[PDB]
């Protein structure tokens, strides 16, 4: 999975 | 500090995978035990604790291991798996 860009 | 304190209990979570996509190869058990709620849209999640985001969930990931590759910094993830697992993880 990938961080949801803030 | 907790970013998102109406998420702190499993049964909470849970509830807001009710509308979890059947087509995400990642069971919503899994995603609430590691301190995951479900936003609301597609397969994004967050931690009810660091308030970390996770999306695009691929077959095979496992939410312990992408919440301590992404936010090895998160308390409950320490509190919950201990420091070694956290280390572990980062040492990949
Ligand atoms: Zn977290």
């Amino acid at each position: 999975a990938v961080p949801i860009a803030q | 500090s907790i970013s998102n304190l109406s998420m702190q209990t499993h049964a909470a979570r849970m509830r807001t995978f009710m509308y979890w996509p059947s087509s995400v190869p990642v069971q919503p058990e899994q995603l609430a035990s590691a301190g995951f709620y479900y936003v609301g849209r597609n397969d994004d999640v967050k931690c009810f604790c660091c308030d970390g985001g996770l999306r695009c969930w691929e077959s095979g990931d496992d939410p312990w291991v992408e919440h301590a590759k992404w936010f090895p910094r998160c308390e409950f993830l320490i509190r919950m798996k201990g420091q070694e697992f956290v280390d572990e993880i980062q040492g990949r």
